[PDB]
């Protein structure tokens, strides 16, 4: 239960982006504002 | 018309421990079968409050600090506290908000009002109807005006016990004043009943004033105006951590403050009411 | 992955692209502490008319934030700043405009539209009659107006002008024609983002299919079907035991729905060997 929920709650970590949501960073921000913070949340979630 | 009274006394300052007050729905999220931990601007449990026994010569509404938000309670028999001036200077010098319930509508405006030195409802005492909103005389450089949908409230002087308990929470955010409403029937002799009661969202109010003080507009009662019996409080919203137990219908059924005592700081770590016997690591000092 | 089939666009009742003279047509803009409020409600707006005018020259949104619109009322805020105070019209960012004159909300964020008024709203002695707050006993919260036409007490004590060592709350900008761009008066419309919706149409509830969906405050792909969840009337949508939304009250017809994601998973291949055969069966 813990190792799934710790894997769950680290979805919601910002990792230095303006949010932990890849589709807000996709849609709401600029395309230069996107790829800066897309590349943050992947490298965060990948090694999580 | 800016008029005064014959006598304005100080309340009885009767102390009370607010047990389970201040709870509301923060969000619009439905959740069920769950147990959710959050901070928001909450009234804390077991909070020492003071009883503002307004009785027939006592009239407590000076400049009262708001600063982020306040909790309000009122056991009511005569339905006295029905208005609130919000603002900073409490004079005709800065932009203020007069929220009144004038027994027909909720009238809310955001202006630089000609604020009187006495915020009251000029209401005839043996029958309970308002002659004039003697809080402002007129208004200047407004930003907002609204009248709610119509109903009626009996606001004459009543005797016996308090039959009406209204729960109010006011907060400044993004221009939007959020005013939330709670209610239960009561049968109340003294300061406050213990028990649990939530609040629900009613108002989203882009008022745009610097909200740093409040003067809770009371109701004046005289057939030279007076008042009558009303027990109402002032509480303060603090950034404290709450548990939010949701039942199967999504009603908040109970809540636990984390910052009361080491028993309830443990509950927020376990995320339960049930805690087994032993020792549990909690956060560092 | 199952590739979806259908669009679900559900909203309350639809109006057209309304003209907004408060966006691009106003000629004189007042002070910033007493910033003029005009609002936008119940119109499917793009605010392309911010660009489409001969009254403005900057065209920047705080500009992909132009389409940041499926929420409550937008407030087209009219005021003239200086070039050194163009920078402070921001969500937060507490300078002399944001901390005391005009603070911006931060759920969504609109567009700040300035215009070169060197020849109309300025003079060579400084058009000082436009003013701004620089120091006040109390900070603004977001989306507030300050109409205190009052001689100010700089520390909370009874020191009001015209007494000695008692300050005014208003400095002069310095709207000079003889200076550069940093001291010019700039007519600024700000769309304060705090009911309009940009991508607002109405399509069909394509139920029981892997679809796309766009709702009042809810986007995504998945499977749609009615739900039985006891929504409160003040509750828009539901979430699961995790933290993504799986239930929604319909923006158009208030039918309580479920949102399951689309089906997906892994693939195996069951083969008996190339020496054995050349047929496979997949799982
Ligand atoms: C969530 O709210 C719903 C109401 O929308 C609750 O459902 C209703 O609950 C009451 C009380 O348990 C049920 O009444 C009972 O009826 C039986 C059948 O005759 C009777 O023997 C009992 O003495 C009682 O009166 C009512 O039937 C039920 N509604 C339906 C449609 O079944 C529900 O209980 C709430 N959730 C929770 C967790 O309480
Ligand atoms: C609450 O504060 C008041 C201060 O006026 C004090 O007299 C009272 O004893 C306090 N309540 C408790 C339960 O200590
Ligand atoms: C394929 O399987 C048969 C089974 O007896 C074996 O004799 C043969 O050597 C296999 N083929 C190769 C290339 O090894």
């Amino acid at each position: 239960a813990q190792a799934l929920n710790t894997l769950v709650k680290q979805l919601s970590s910002n990792f230095g982006a303006i949010s932990s949501v890849l589709n807000d960073i996709l849609s709401r921000l600029d395309p230069p504002e996107a790829e800066v913070q897309i590349d943050r949340l992947i490298t965060g979630r990948l090694q999580s | 018309r800016c008029t005064t009274f014959d006598d304005v006394q100080a309340p009885n300052y009767t102390q009370h421990t607010s047990s389970m007050r201040g709870v509301y729905y923060p969000d619009e999220i439905f959740r069920s079968d769950t147990l959710y931990l959050t901070q928001d601007l909450f009234l804390p449990f077991y909070s020492n409050v003071t009883g503002f026994h307004t009785i027939n010569h006592t009239f407590g509404n000076p400049v009262i600090p708001f600063k982020d938000g306040i909790y309000f309670a009122a056991t009511e028999k005569s339905n006295v506290v029905r208005g609130w001036v919000f603002g900073s200077t409490m004079n005709n010098k800065s932009q203020s908000v007069i929220i009144i319930n004038n027994s027909t509508n909720v009238v809310i405006r955001a202006c630089n009002f000609e604020l009187c030195d006495n915020p009251f409802f000029a209401v005839s005492k043996p029958m309970g109807t308002q002659t004039h909103t003697m809080i402002f005389d007129n208004a200047f450089n407004c930003t907002f005006e609204y009248i709610s949908d119509a109903f009626s409230l009996d606001v004459s002087e009543k005797s016996g016990n308090f039959k009406h308990l209204r729960e109010f929470v006011f907060k400044n955010k993004d221009g939007f004043l959020y005013v939330y409403k709670g209610y239960q029937p009561i049968d109340v002799v003294r300061d406050l009943p213990s028990g649990f009661n939530t609040l629900k969202p009613i108002f989203k109010l882009p008022l745009g004033i610097n909200i740093t003080n409040f003067r809770a507009i009371l109701t004046a009662f005289s057939p030279i105006w007076g008042t009558s019996a009303a027990a109402y409080f002032v509480g303060y919203l603090k950034p404290t951590t709450f548990m939010l137990k949701y039942d199967e219908n999504g009603t908040i059924t109970d809540a636990v403050d984390c910052s009361q005592n080491p028993l309830a700081e443990l509950k927020c770590s376990v995320k339960s009411f049930e805690i087994d016997k032993g020792i549990y690591q909690t956060s560092n000092f | 992955r199952v590739v979806p089939s259908g669009d679900v666009v559900r909203f309350p009742n639809i109006t057209n692209l309304c003209p907004f003279g408060e966006v691009f047509n106003a000629t004189k803009f007042p002070s910033v502490y007493a910033w003029e409020r005009k609002k936008i409600s119940n119109c499917v707006a793009d605010y392309s008319v911010l660009y489409n005018s001969t009254f403005f020259s900057t065209f920047k949104c705080y500009a992909t934030k132009l389409n940041d619109l499926c929420f409550s009322n937008v407030y087209a805020d009219s005021f003239v700043v200086k070039g050194d105070d163009v920078r402070q019209i921001a969500p937060g960012q507490t300078g002399v405009i944001a901390d005391y004159n005009y603070k911006l909300p931060d759920d969504f964020m609109g567009c700040v539209l300035a215009w070169n008024t060197r020849n109309i709203d300025a003079t060579s002695t400084g058009n000082y009659n436009y003013k701004y707050r620089y120091l006040r006993h109390g900070k603004l919260r977001p989306f507030e107006r300050d109409i205190s036409n009052v001689p100010f007490s700089p520390d909370g004590k009874p020191c009001t002008p015209p007494a000695l060592n008692c300050y005014w709350p208003l400095n002069d900008y310095g709207f000079y024609t003889t200076t550069g761009i940093g001291y010019q008066p700039y007519r600024v419309v700000v769309l304060s983002f705090e009911t309009v919706c940009g991508p607002k149409l109405s399509t069909d509830l394509i139920k029981n299919q892997c679809v796309n969906f766009n709702f009042n405050g809810l986007t995504g792909t998945g499977v749609l079907t009615p739900s039985s969840k006891r929504f409160q009337p003040f509750q828009q949508f539901g979430r699961d035991v995790s933290d993504f939304t799986d239930s929604v009250r319909d923006p158009k017809t208030s039918e309580i729905l479920d949102i399951s994601p689309c089906a997906f998973g892994g693939v195996s291949v069951i083969t008996p060997g190339t020496n054995a055969s050349s047929e496979v069966a997949v799982l």
